[PDB]
DNA sequence: GATTCGTATC
DNA sequence: GCTACGGCTATACGG
């Protein structure tokens, strides 16, 4: 099954030990997981540097087999307008975590394509439900992100 | 302080319809509590229409009232409550009738913040389900010829056959031979005599009526006349009284029930 | 796994813990002790304490009546013309027995994102019910609130937080958390913060989690220097061979996108000092042509090198 | 209460309004109370806090109890949501009951809380309901006063469908030309309160707070703060609110009032001749783009610059400067509306007009671009050309492209048809060409 | 075919479909095929899940000849099925005999409607199955804090009343008094204020209310469990309580409400719902005061 | 912001 | 007991 896959997808890292090049970011997120306190993360860098591979492996490390019900991954392939932010993200953050792994994780991949109204509405969902949910923002262009959203996120730069 | 309970069916339909009409007239229904009656009234924003419904203490099973907001004239506690909110509490649900509809306000030192400036209404269904509501209220101050005694249903059919969007004004031409009322609307002419608005003049005639005491021509609105007309025919167990004097003077509309008083005052057309 | 981030764990709960803008915080304290709060609009750059000031003022002004006397609405909640006409109207009409001089507070966070119709209905909302409830708008760019709404409010502008208030708050957090630091590390944290408390706390948290000792090396190996300050250095170079060196080493091999460098260069040029207006407008024109070339598909290093070469050509002439 | 609510005027002499403006409002209102008045609606338009309704109420207080055939206004409340009424029908039922407020029930109906006009359908309903009042056949109608506050709608609704109501909340974008140019509608534009009236009223408020002002050792520095507020704002409500906030304070917090938006011609004049507040063009341009980006981004502004750059010295500057300005504008037109395009064009225009600026230059008057006239004449040309084409399709079976029409069919074809008729359209398509 | 099911009581599979629409009107619906029966599972925003089950006894023929796997999973769109079976149902008065079919992974889902004259055949395209697993949103069967058995009509009327009063947020109160009294209420936050609907303690509406100390074994009195729920999720069961004879309410300490609806054989509906954070801890005390009031 | 006409006041 | 039609309500669409 995995042998009939393109090499760019067949060799996708599954653990944080298989992500190379980014040593300072990995050695920081691993300690963040070890202490158990994961802040709101922002991953920035050129295409093909390992941001998605890092965040998916990190979520797998934190949640183990509960990745399915504990991680909400929204990207550019799904609509992420003002109504989506006000309903889906907000009810995912507001509801309980069935006391599984403490806090929830919302991965917003390709958030640079997100409209400014949605990024402005997400600011009071990121800092209100931060006790039970954490947001990770993956972007390649930081000029399309609102300054407040950049302010409420811990920025990690993925070097070439 | 005040506590009233309604434990009949038609007694609840008339209450619900009166509350619905008073909500259609103004967003906030005005309710004053007397030691001998319950006065629910509502006035339009333009101060042209005023419908007032009075429920006597014989209309309720129990009508306790301990005034010992408050305004003496006899003490009178008045308050403002949202019409659209009260019209859903008094709404009769489909499939489960009402056995006891209790309305009360407890503005005493024994009450906590749950009853402070919040009205208490109790609904006990015939399926023993108890539904509790706490609508917020605001204390306020109370603000208190020829004769016609036509039958309400003969008016009712024609009035229901009138749409408010296409007909706005009603003419009431009383004559000793016959009484004919016509729901009409005027035509507005544009720049090059263009028809901005059409003119529909639907009409009906009722032969002379029981007490057509002239001791004429009057014009007033239609959106509240229909509602005040259909208030009373909800407690099935039906004569409306028209007291108007002059074109510029208000018209008074009154109906009677065993324990309900109905009053509607509307400003008439000053055109002579 | 239940430990809160230091941003939320050390969010001030009283007005005395809010550093920076000493006069405005003192005035907010006078409002809290007196009670007669006027309608106010709080504006400023993000992360300087605008929200934590309004919330602390509402808490210190209501106390046990905060649960029923404060209606907090923000961008995450639907704030259309209907919510203003129903929810805000019913909250304003509500009669609550608050102490003398105390009024209900409607905290409309992120008021700059509200629609025009809701803002126009808010005019009537504050006009009818100004004697019972007071509105506290908090925004980032005050012009987004319509002028009829601003006429009924007292505008309070929050300035950028200085390097001393940030150091004071950072030292309080360090003493509370017992982390190891040295002076140059804290100076680097403040420098990378650029007047931001939230970013300074996030950077300190990241440095402590990664290494533990807050020195310049560990801070700068996980936090980066602000790229506007590198773009300014690249654009203000004398001769081309080191401006190209900066653009390559500190902007291209570090991972910054070409469109990001071009967009930052425009804002740097708009605020660049000691440069003639004729030079500045030509630099803006070259940056705009480069921006068009990047947007049309050609996002290469050669297009940025040509822009720097043209800027140096216009500078030397 | 608040100082603008407790120190509100009691009569007309305490209202901060100009004498001439008060006289024109008074006479117009007095004329509209006559039995058959020529004016039916009085549209008051102006900025916020210009005493537009604060003069209407105190004028009604002395006007209504003079013509009431035996005292206050009847104001429309848009937030009222009754049970059985569509939202768009709320104003219709208000105007249908307000028309009964005539003799023995007389009341001046004031519409300051306008209905929701940012939604297109109810805005159109509002317009056609006003037109049904101006063209009403009622022999007697109550006086109608509509106050509209001119405020710029901020940058929102990121769709490119921004209409006029999405840019500026003004009487032009709410009403239509039929209402605005109606024989029975009178418009009295209001101006911001001048410094003298603001100073006088803020000093009356201060002498009414003298005890508290003196106790907080703020009575000798009152003159400077009143002068600064009068010079900074033209809003009476904002001025009184700022004065109250400064007086009730006990520190050195700085005086800050509300922010006003410039006009289109004001921005054009700032770009051309510069501003007197600052001699630094960079700062002025940056503040203009920061506070008024909704106007500096519209193409009509870059068109107004080209239309009015010849008014610097009535058209008596060097041709090289004009060539540089127009070349820069043409180059900016090719930047696809980037933020770097306007910021370069305005900067170049200001730089060009700064160096050639000399003392004693008698400038000219600016005007609005005529591009809309050209665009409507183009549509008229299109209509006439299509009439030519379809009338020349059945009589003489022939197809011709519109590009060939605009070159050889409209000068030659009329010159043939009218010449065949001097012994079926015969006139030049789109009218004759001049100069 | 690996699976074939034939029925004539199409009203059962029609009400089963009508119970699924509340959980979104255009998305993917998962169908689980095993020997016991046919089940439809739908999940919305990872906060609520509904699981109806159509037993093999509801079909004359239920082959399931699949032998390599004990259960078969397929993901199809609900809008295709709803848009299809609507125009099919134009002449539903005819004696129609529905025939479900599935030939394995890669084969479409077949739905034949034969009227002995016309045999309409609809093949639905099957899509890949998403990452989320439906077993995550299930209550822990050893942590039940309250177990209430309620009638269908009373719960449906209460839900319809909550809908008519708006009910932006909802609360569930469950206290068993020591003497004999059982208290179950559905308190709501809405435009009106703070409204409460009290189910009677009589044994015809509330057959059995049993409050545990988070172990489903130790029955204690004087303590109440309170569940803060969003009525957007709580209203998803309203269309299922309309055909419910009895409804079973179960909640654990993890904040999961398991609504069990049994209809009369018949369709078995299981709705699992998550509970909000309740970051504000004054509404809890106000609920207690309101119930004591 | 620019010009032109018209006041009010010191 | 059953059916048709009017009233209530959820949803896609216009501008
Ligand atoms: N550090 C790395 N170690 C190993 N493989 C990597 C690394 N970075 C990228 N890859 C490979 O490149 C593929 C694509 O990288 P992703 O992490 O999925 O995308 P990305 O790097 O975040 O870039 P964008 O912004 O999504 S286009 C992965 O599936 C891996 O196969
Ligand atoms: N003066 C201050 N003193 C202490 N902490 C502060 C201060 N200003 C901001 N913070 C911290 O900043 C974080 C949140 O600040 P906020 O007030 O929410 O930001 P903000 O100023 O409101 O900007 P926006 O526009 O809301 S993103 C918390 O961790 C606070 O502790
Ligand atoms: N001397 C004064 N002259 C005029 N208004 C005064 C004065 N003193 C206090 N005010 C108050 O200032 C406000 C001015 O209101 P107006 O300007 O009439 O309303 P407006 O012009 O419609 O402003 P908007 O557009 O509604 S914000 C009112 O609330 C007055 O009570
Ligand atoms: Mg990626
Ligand atoms: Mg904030
Ligand atoms: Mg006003």
């Amino acid at each position: 099954s995995k042998e009939n896959l393109p090499w760019v997808e067949k060799y996708r890292p599954e653990t944080l030990d298989e992500v190379y090049g980014q040593n300072e970011v990995i050695t920081t997120v691993r300690k963040f997981v070890d202490e158990g306190k994961l802040p709101h993360l922002l991953f920035y860098g050129p295409p093909g540097t390992g941001k998605t591979s890092t965040i998916v492996a990190l979520a797998r490390e934190i949640y183990g087999k509960n990745y399915s019900n504990m991680v909400l991954e929204l990207n550019a392939s799904d609509d992420r307008g003002i109504d989506v932010v006000r309903n889906q993200i907000k009810d995912f953050a507001s509801t309980r975590q069935i006391f599984s792994k403490g806090f929830k994780l919302i991965i917003l991949d390709e958030a640079d394509a997100m409209t400014n109204a949605a990024q402005n509405a997400l600011r009071r969902v990121i800092e209100r439900y931060t006790k039970n949910t954490r947001f990770c923002v993956l972007a390649n262009y930081a000029h399309k992100l609102t300054p407040a959203l950049l302010s409420r996120c811990t920025r990690f730069r993925f070097q070439p | 302080s005040f506590k009233a309970t309604i434990t009949e069916s038609g007694k609840q339909n008339i209450w619900f319809r009166a509350i619905y009409v008073l909500s259609t007239i103004q967003d906030d229904i005005k309710i004053t509590v007397t030691t001998n009656e319950l006065i629910a009234w509502s006035m339009n924003e333009t101060d042209t229409t005023l419908c007032q419904v009075r429920f006597q203490k014989s209309f309720f099973e129990e009508y306790e009232f301990k005034p010992h907001g408050v305004q003496v004239i006899h003490k009178l506690y008045s308050f403002r409550v949202n019409g659209r909110h009260l019209t859903t509490i008094s709404r009769k649900p489909d499939g489960d009738g009402i056995k006891s509809f209790t309305i009360a306000v407890n503005n005493t030192s024994t009450c906590p913040e749950s009853l402070a400036n919040r009205l208490i209404v109790v609904i006990e269904m015939d399926s023993l389900i108890v539904k509790e509501y706490c609508p917020q209220f605001q204390p306020i101050k109370y603000d208190p010829i020829n004769y016609i005694c036509c039958n309400s249903t003969l008016l009712k059919n024609f009035l229901d056959n009138c749409n408010v969007n296409v007909t706005d004004e009603v003419k009431l031409e009383i004559n000793v031979h016959r009484l004919s009322i016509t729901a009409f609307t005027k035509a507005v002419y544009g720049k090059n005599n263009d028809l901005l608005r059409n003119a529909l003049s639907m009409s009906n005639t009722i032969s002379t009526l029981e007490h057509y005491c002239l001791f004429k021509s009057i014009i007033f609105k239609l959106k509240d006349f229909k509602n005040f007309i259909t208030i009373g025919p909800s407690w099935k167990t039906d004569n409306i009284s028209l007291w108007f004097c002059h074109p510029g003077d208000p018209i008074l509309m009154q109906m009677q029930k065993p324990g309900v008083k109905l009053e509607l005052v509307e400003v008439t057309d000053s055109n002579i | 796994s239940l430990q809160l981030p230091w941003v939320e764990k050390y969010r001030p709960q009283v007005l005395s813990d809010i550093v920076g803008n000493k006069e405005t915080i003192d005035r907010l304290q006078q409002i809290a002790k007196d009670g007669n709060m006027p309608h106010m609009i709080i504006s400023g750059m993000p992360g300087i304490g605008k929200t934590t000031s309004v919330h602390c003022l509402a808490h210190e002004l209501l106390g046990r009546s905060y649960a029923d006397g404060v209606l907090e609405l923000n961008a995450s909640d639907d704030r259309g013309i209907d919510v203003v006409r129903n929810q805000i109207k019913h909250f304003a009409q509500k009669k609550l027995h608050l102490p003398p001089g105390k009024h209900k507070i409607v905290i409309l966070d992120e008021a700059d994102s509200m629609t025009a119709g809701a803002q126009q209905a808010l005019r009537r909302t504050m006009e009818l019910y100004s004697n019972s409830t007071r509105f506290a708008f908090a925004c980032n760019q005050s012009n987004k609130i319509i002028e009829p709404l601003q006429s009924r409010c007292a505008i309070l502008r929050y300035s950028k937080l200085s390097d001393e208030d940030v150091l004071k708050r950072l030292l309080q957090i360090i003493k509370l958390e017992d982390v190891k630091y040295t002076n140059d590390g804290l100076e680097a944290i403040i420098f990378t913060a650029e007047g931001d408390m939230r970013q300074a706390i996030n950077n300190l948290q990241s440095t402590v989690a990664g290494h533990g000792l807050v020195n310049a090396d560990n801070v700068f190996k996980i936090v980066d220097s602000p790229h506007p300050l590198i773009v300014k250095k690249m654009l203000l170079a004398s001769n081309l061979e080191d401006s190209i060196q900066i653009l390559r080493t500190d902007l291209w091999k570090k991972g910054y996108s070409s469109i990001d460098i071009v967009t930052t260069s425009f804002r740097v040029t708009k605020n660049l000092a000691q440069v003639k207006e004729s030079v500045r407008l030509e630099m803006i024109k070259e940056i705009g042509l480069t921006h068009m070339r990047i947007l049309e598909g050609v996002g290469t290093y050669l297009q940025l090198a040509s822009m720097l070469a043209k800027i140096h050509k216009l500078n030397n002439k | 209460e608040q100082w603008y609510e407790k120190f509100k005027p009691n009569c007309l002499e305490q209202v901060a309004i100009h004498k001439r403006k008060l006289k024109d409002v008074q006479e117009a209102l007095d004329a509209m109370f006559l039995p058959n008045a020529k004016h039916r609606i009085l549209l008051l338009s102006g900025p916020s806090g210009c005493s537009k309704s604060t003069v209407i109420k105190e004028l009604s207080k002395i006007l209504v109890p003079k013509y009431r055939q035996n005292h206050k206004v009847t104001e429309f409340r848009g937030d009222c949501i009754v049970n059985d009424l569509p939202q768009m029908e709320s104003f219709s039922e208000f105007l249908k009951g307000a028309r009964y407020l005539v003799m023995s029930n007389l009341s001046l109906i004031l519409i300051e809380d306008l209905p929701n006009v940012f939604h297109i359908d109810t805005r159109r309903r509002f317009q056609q309901l006003i037109l049904q009042w101006l063209y009403s056949s009622e022999p007697l109608l109550p006086p109608l006063v509509i106050c509209i506050t001119e405020c710029e709608i901020p940058e929102n609704d990121n769709n490119y469908r921004k209409f006029g109501i999405d840019y500026t909340f003004s009487a032009e974008t709410i009403m239509n030309k039929e209402i605005l140019m109606h024989p029975r509608l009178k418009r009295i534009k209001f101006n911001p309160i001048n410094s003298t009236l603001l100073k006088k009223h803020l000093k009356f408020i201060c002498v009414q707070n003298m005890k508290m002002l003196k106790e907080k050792n703020k009575w000798n520095k009152r003159q400077e703060v009143i002068d600064y507020i009068a010079q900074e704002t033209g809003d009476i409500r904002s001025a009184i609110t700022t004065l109250q906030f400064w007086a009730t304070s006990s520190g050195s917090l700085p005086i800050s009032t509300r922010e006003s938006t410039i006009s289109y011609f004001h921005a054009i004049g700032k770009v051309i001749h510069g501003s007197h507040s600052t001699n630094n063009d960079n700062e002025m341009i940056n503040n203009l783009f920061e506070n008024s980006n909704n106007l500096l981004s519209k193409e009509d502004f870059k068109l107004g610059i080209l239309e009015n750059y010849n008014t610097f010295n009535k058209g008596e500057f060097s041709i090289s400067d004009a060539s540089s300005i127009v070349d820069c504008l043409s180059e900016c037109d090719n930047m696809n509306g980037l933020p770097e395009s306007n910021e370069y064009g305005l900067r170049e225009v200001r730089k060009t007009f700064r160096n050639i600026s000399k003392q004693g230059h008698n400038h000219g008057t600016v005007y609005f671009p005529r591009e809309w006239k050209v665009r409507k004449l183009q549509n008229s040309f299109k209509v006439q050309a299509e009439d030519w084409l379809n009338v020349s399709l059945y009589k003489y079976n022939a197809v011709h492209s519109f590009r060939n029409i605009t070159l050889e069919f409209g000068y030659y074809a009329p010159l043939i048809r009218k010449c065949q008729s001097y012994k079926d359209v015969v006139d030049r398509i789109g009218g004759p060409i001049e100069a | 075919n690996k699976f074939s099911a034939s029925t004539v009581h199409l009203e059962h599979i029609t009400t089963a479909l009508s119970c699924l629409t509340p959980f979104g009107s255009k998305d993917d619906v998962l169908i689980f095929i095993d020997a016991d029966g046919l089940s439809f599972v739908r999940e919305n925003n990872h906060v609520i899940k509904i699981q109806l089950l159509l037993s093999r006894e509801l079909f004359m023929s239920y082959s399931y000849r699949n032998e390599t796997e004990d259960h078969m999973k397929l993901c199809v769109k609900i809008n295709h099925i709803l848009d299809s079976v609507s125009v099919m149902n134009r002449n539903s008065d005819d004696i129609v005999e529905c025939t479900l079919s599935y030939d394995g992974h890669g084969s479409p889902f077949v739905l034949i409607f034969e009227d002995s004259f016309i045999s309409e055949r609809v093949e639905y395209s099957t899509y890949l199955i998403k990452d989320f697993d439906t077993n995550g949103l299930e209550l822990d069967r050893e942590r039940i804090s309250f177990e209430a058995i309620i009638k269908g009509e009373a719960l449906h009327s209460a839900l319809k009343d909550l809908k008519e009063i708006g009910c932006k947020e909802c609360y569930v109160y469950a206290k068993t008094e020591a003497n004999d009294e059982n208290v179950f209420a559905l308190i709501s936050k809405s435009q009106l204020g703070f409204s409460k609907i009290k189910l009677p303690s009589n044994r015809s509406i509330l057959e059995k209310l049993q409050v545990f100390d988070g172990d489903s074994t130790t029955v204690i009195d004087g303590f109440a469990v309170i569940g803060f729920f969003d009525f957007t999720s709580f209203d998803k069961i309203r269309k299922s309580t309309k055909i419910a004879s009895k409804v079973l309410f179960r909640m654990d300490v993890h904040g999961v409400l398991s609504v069990n609806i049994l209809s009369q054989p018949g369709i078995v509906i299981e709705v699992c719902m998550l509970e909000k954070e309740s970051i504000d801890e004054a509404a809890q005390t106000e609920i207690e005061l309101l119930m004591e009031t």
